[PDB]
C-alpha cells in the first residue's frame, strides 16, 4: 500500500549555531505530501538517500544492511543494535536469504569496526563524498495505522567514513510493527531558526503557489494584495 | 586608538601526533585498497621530521603552508597508499589517468595536504617486488573518496565470464619494482591529510603558547585560530553544548 | 554584510587566518568591491527619496 | 592505461576530466624529441633555447 508523508523528514543540513534566521536552500530533501511505501523482506533500492520510519512497540526491527550487490563480492555495512550494544561493521558478509535479529556466515577482508555502549522512530540516511550521514528522531505516538501528520526535526547522530557505493538496503527483522520508506529528491526548502539554535518551521517551495509566494517574499507572514513570484515549480 | 595587547587561548593538549606511526610503518597498502585512519587529540608540530623524513612532494590546498602553526583543525583523516614515481602527479584535484579514474579520486573542493616521499631502499628488491597492484579496468569512473576492492573478472560486453575465455581479463596489474630502473619506476609512499576548519571543538591543534586573559581593552585575540580585534567582556549568554562561537 | 560576493567566506578575519598575502588580497578585494557598490546603491536611493 | 605511461601530461584551455563528454573540431598533433630538462620549456610564456 501507499501512504502520504505530511510535512515529515526535515533534518539539519549544516552545523553553525544560528539565532533568529530564515535560510533558503536547495538540497536532497523529502517533498511534502509525497508518497511513501509502507510495509506492515525485499531489497529496497537506495537511490539518493532515504527516510525510514518505524512504528513499533516491541522493537522487532534491528538495524539495517546497506550494500551494492548483497553478495560476498562487494563491501556491505551492517548497523544493528543487539540487547546490550549498538554495532557498525563494514565487511564482505555472506548475506543470507532471510536474516534474523548469525546474519553473516563469515566476515573477511574488512576495515571499519565500531562498538558503542506504541512509539515512532525516524531516520535519514544520506551517502555522499565517501561518508554515510545518519540522522535520528523519536516520536511518542498513539495507536494508528498510518504515518501521523506533524513536523519533527531530526538530530544528526553520526557520520561514518566508509567509502562504498550503496545502491540497495534491507531492513533486519526479528523472527505488530510497520515501517515506511520514502525517497529524497533535490528540492528547494526554506527553514526558520529560533533563539536557541533549533529548527521550528519549514516550507517547501514546489508544493503550492502559496508556498512559492512565501519562498519568493522570504517570510511566513504575507499581507493582502497581489505579488509576483519566482519559478520554484 | 591603536590596539596594544595580545590574547592567545588554545586547548590543553600535550600529546604529539603519531608522525612515526603513520610515516614510518612496516608496510603500506596498495593504491586500489588505500587505508584511512582518523587522527585526533594531539599537537601537529612536524618539526621532529626535519632530521628524519624528507618529502619529494608536499602541496597544500585550501590553506597556506606557513599558516599551519597558528591554526587549529577540527577533524583530520589520513589516507595512505603506495604508487610509482610517475603517478604522484595524479594525486591532485582535477586530474585524469589510471589512478585518478579507477583507484583514488579527490574532490574538486578539497581542503588538505598531499605529501609523498621516495622509498626505494625498503619497498624495492633486487629480484622484483610484485606485491603492490592497481586496477586498470572498470565500468565507469569513481566518486570522490570511494574505493572498490572487488576482484571479479572483467569483460567489455558487460556480462560475467570465466577467465579462461578470450575476451575476459583480470582487472588488476602488478607494479614491478626493482632497484635497477629509472626514477619514474620507483616506489613512492603517499599520505593525504584531509581536514575541515572552524566547525566543532578542535581536537588536533598547533604548537603555540597560551596567554593570560586581558579584560576591557582593545586587544588582538586568538581563540582556536579565530583572530580578531575588540574588547572582551563577561557574558550571560548560554550556548548549546559543544558549540564554540556564535555570530 | 553577510554575503561573500563570490569569495571563500564573508568573514574578513577568516580569509586572513588561512591564506597568504598574494592570495588573500585577491579574496579581500571582492568583498571590498561588493560592499562599496552596496553602499553606493544606498546613497543613490537616498538622493532620489 | 596498460601500455604507455606519461611523465608529463598537462592541458590548457580545458579540464582533463571533461575530455570524455566533449567533442572536438580540428585536431593537429605535433611530435618531436627533446632531453629531460627541456620538457618544462614546452609551455606558453616560456624562454630558453627550445
Ligand atoms: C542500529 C541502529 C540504532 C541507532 C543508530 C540508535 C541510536 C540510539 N538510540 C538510542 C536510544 C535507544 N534506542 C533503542 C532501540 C532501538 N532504536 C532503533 O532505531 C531500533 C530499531 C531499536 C530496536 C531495537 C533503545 C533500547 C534505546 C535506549 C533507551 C530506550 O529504552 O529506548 C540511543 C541512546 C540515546 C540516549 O541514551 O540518550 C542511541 C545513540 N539505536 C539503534 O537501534
Ligand atoms: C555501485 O554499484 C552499482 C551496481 O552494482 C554500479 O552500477 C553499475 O554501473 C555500471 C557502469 O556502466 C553498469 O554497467 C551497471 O549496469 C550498473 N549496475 C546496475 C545494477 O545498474 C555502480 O557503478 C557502483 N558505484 C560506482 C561508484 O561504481
Ligand atoms: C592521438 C589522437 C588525439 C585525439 C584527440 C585528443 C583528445 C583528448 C585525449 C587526449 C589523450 C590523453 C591521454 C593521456 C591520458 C591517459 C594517460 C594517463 O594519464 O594515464
Ligand atoms: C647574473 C647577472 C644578472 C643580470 C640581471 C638578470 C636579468 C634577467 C636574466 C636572467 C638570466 C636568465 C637565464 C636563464 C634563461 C636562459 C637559460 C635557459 O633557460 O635556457
Ligand atoms: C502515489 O503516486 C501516484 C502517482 O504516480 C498516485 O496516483 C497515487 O495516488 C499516490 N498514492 C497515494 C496514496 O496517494
Ligand atoms: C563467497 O561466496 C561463495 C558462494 O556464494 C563461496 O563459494 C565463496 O567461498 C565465498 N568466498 C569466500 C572468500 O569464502
Ligand atoms: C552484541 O554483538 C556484539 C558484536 O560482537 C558482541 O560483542 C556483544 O557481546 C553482543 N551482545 C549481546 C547481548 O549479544
Ligand atoms: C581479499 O581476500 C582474498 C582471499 O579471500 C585475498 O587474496 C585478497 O588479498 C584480499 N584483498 C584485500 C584487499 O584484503
Ligand atoms: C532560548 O532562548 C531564550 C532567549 O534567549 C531563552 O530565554 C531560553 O531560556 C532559551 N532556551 C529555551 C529552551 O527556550
Ligand atoms: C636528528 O637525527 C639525527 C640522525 O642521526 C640524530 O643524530 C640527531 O640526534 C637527531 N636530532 C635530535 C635533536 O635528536
Ligand atoms: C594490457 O597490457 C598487458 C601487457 O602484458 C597485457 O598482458 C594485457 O592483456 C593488456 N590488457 C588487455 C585488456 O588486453
Amino acid at each position: 500500500t501507499q501512504h502520504t508523508s505530511s510535512m515529515r523528514g526535515v533534518y539539519y543540513p549544516d552545523e553553525i549555531f544560528r539565532s533568529d534566521t530564515l535560510y533558503l536552500t536547495q538540497d536532497l530533501f523529502l517533498p511534502f505530501y509525497s508518497n511513501v511505501t509502507g510495509f506492515h523482506n525485499p531489497v529496497i533500492p537506495f537511490k539518493d538517500g532515504i527516510y525510514f520510519a518505524a512504528t513499533e512497540k516491541s522493537n522487532v526491527v534491528r538495524g539495517w544492511v546497506f550494500g551494492s550487490t548483497m553478495n560476498n563480492k562487494s563491501q556491505s555495512v551492517i548497523i544493528i543494535n543487539n540487547s546490550t550494544n549498538v554495532v557498525i561493521r563494514a565487511c564482505n558478509f555472506e548475506l543470507c536469504d532471510n536474516p534474523f535479529f548469525m546474519i553473516f556466515d563469515n566476515a573477511f577482508n574488512c576495515t571499519f569496526e565500531y562498538i558503542s555502549d506504541k512509539h515512532l522512530r525516524e531516520f535519514v540516511f544520506k551517502n555522499k563524498d565517501g561518508f554515510l550521514y545518519v540522522y535520528k528522531g523519536y516520536q511518542p505516538i498513539d495507536v494508528v495505522r498510518d504515518l501521523p501528520s506533524g513536523f519533527n526535526t531530526l538530530k544528526p547522530i553520526f557520520k561514518l567514513p566508509l567509502g562504498i557505493n550503496i545502491t540497495n538496503f534491507r531492513a533486519i527483522l526479528t523472527a505488530a510493527a510497520a515501517y515506511f520508506v520514502g525517497y529524497l529528491k533535490p528540492t528547494t526548502f526554506m527553514l526558520k531558526y529560533d533563539e536557541n539554535g533549533t529548527i521550528t518551521d519549514a516550507v517547501d517551495c514546489s508544493q503550492n503557489p502559496l508556498a512559492e509566494l512565501k519562498c519568493s517574499v522570504k517570510s511566513f507572514e504575507i499581507d493582502k494584495g497581489i505579488y509576483q513570484t519566482s519559478n520554484f515549480r | 586608538v591603536v590596539p596594544s595587547g595580545d590574547v592567545v587561548r588554545f586547548p590543553n593538549i600535550t600529546n604529539l601526533c603519531p608522525f612515526g606511526e603513520v610515516f614510518n610503518a612496516t608496510k603500506f597498502p596498495s593504491v586500489y585498497a588505500w587505508e584511512r585512519k582518523k587522527i585526533s587529540n594531539c599537537v601537529a608540530d612536524y618539526s621532529v621530521l626535519y632530521n628524519s623524513t624528507f618529502f619529494s612532494t608536499f602541496k597544500c590546498y585550501g590553506v597556506c603552508a606557513t599558516k599551519l602553526n597558528d591554526l587549529c583543525f577540527s577533524n583530520v583523516y589520513a589516507d595512505s597508499f603506495v604508487v610509482k614515481g610517475d603517478d604522484v602527479r595524479q594525486i591532485a584535484p582535477g586530474q585524469t589517468g589510471v589512478i585518478a579514474d579507477y583507484n583514488y579520486k579527490l574532490p574538486d573542493d578539497f581542503m588538505g595536504c598531499v605529501l609523498a616521499w621516495n622509498t626505494r631502499n625498503i619497498d624495492a628488491t633486487s629480484t622484483g617486488n610484485y606485491n603492490y597492484k592497481y586496477r586498470y579496468l572498470r565500468h565507469g569512473k569513481l566518486r570522490p573518496f570511494e574505493r572498490d576492492i572487488s576482484n571479479v573478472p572483467f569483460s567489455p560486453d558487460g556480462k560475467p565470464c570465466t577467465p579462461p575465455a578470450l575476451n575476459c581479463y583480470w582487472p588488476l596489474n602488478d607494479y614491478g619494482f626493482y632497484t635497477t630502473t629509472g626514477i619514474g619506476y620507483q616506489p613512492y609512499r603517499v599520505v593525504v591529510l584531509s581536514f575541515e576548519l572552524l566547525n566543532a571543538p578542535a581536537t588536533v591543534c598547533g604548537p603555540k603558547l597560551s596567554t593570560d586573559l586581558i579584560k576591557n581593552q582593545c586587544v588582538n585575540f586568538n581563540f582556536n585560530g579565530l583572530t580578531g580585534t575588540g574588547v572582551l567582556t563577561p557574558s550571560s549568554k548560554r550556548f548549546q553544548p559543544f558549540q564554540q562561537f556564535g555570530r | 554584510l553577510s554575503s561573500n560576493f563570490g569569495a571563500i567566506s564573508s568573514v574578513l578575519n577568516d580569509i586572513l587566518s588561512r591564506l597568504c598575502k598574494v592570495e588573500a588580497e585577491v579574496q579581500i578585494d571582492r568583498l571590498i568591491t561588493g560592499r562599496l557598490q552596496s553602499l553606493q546603491t544606498y546613497v543613490t536611493q537616498q538622493l532620489i527619496r
